[PDB]
């Protein structure tokens, strides 16, 4: 899943 | 880890990670350049700036442990790599719901081309  | 900073901006927040979060502006859940697009962008910029602080930990996937102390979160001390994660994804998540009020739907999936230029941590 999400990245940052 | 990416999972559990997931579940806290979901208890922070009460929007899911994925998809409110994951592709906002221009430094939510794929960080890189521009000047950030609201408050909750700049969340997400300060975010990465923070993980940028821990070149020799590994944020998406290490595991850290926290508490609630009524209301506040607590993180509970593991490794230091853990224990600063932490520290970052407890100021995201306290940030997202300091600026709940401003969020806009709007810049869900927000397109790259619009997002130029250095901005410097």
């Amino acid at each position: 899943l999400v990245r940052y | 880890s990416l999972l559990e900073f997931g579940k806290m901006i979901l208890e922070e927040t009460g929007k899911l990670a994925i998809p409110s979060y994951s592709s906002y502006g221009c430094y939510c859940g794929w960080g890189g350049k521009g000047t950030p697009k609201d408050a909750t962008d700049r969340c997400c910029f300060v975010h990465d700036c923070c993980y940028g602080n821990l070149p020799d930990c590994n944020p998406k996937s290490d595991r850290y442990k926290y508490k609630r102390v009524n209301g506040a979160i607590v993180c509970e001390k593991g490794t230091s790599c853990e224990n600063r994660i932490c520290e970052c994804d407890k100021a995201a998540a306290i940030c997202f719901r300091q600026n709940l009020n401003t969020y806009s739907k709007k810049y869900m999936l927000y397109p790259d081309f619009l997002c130029k230029g250095e901005l410097k941590c």
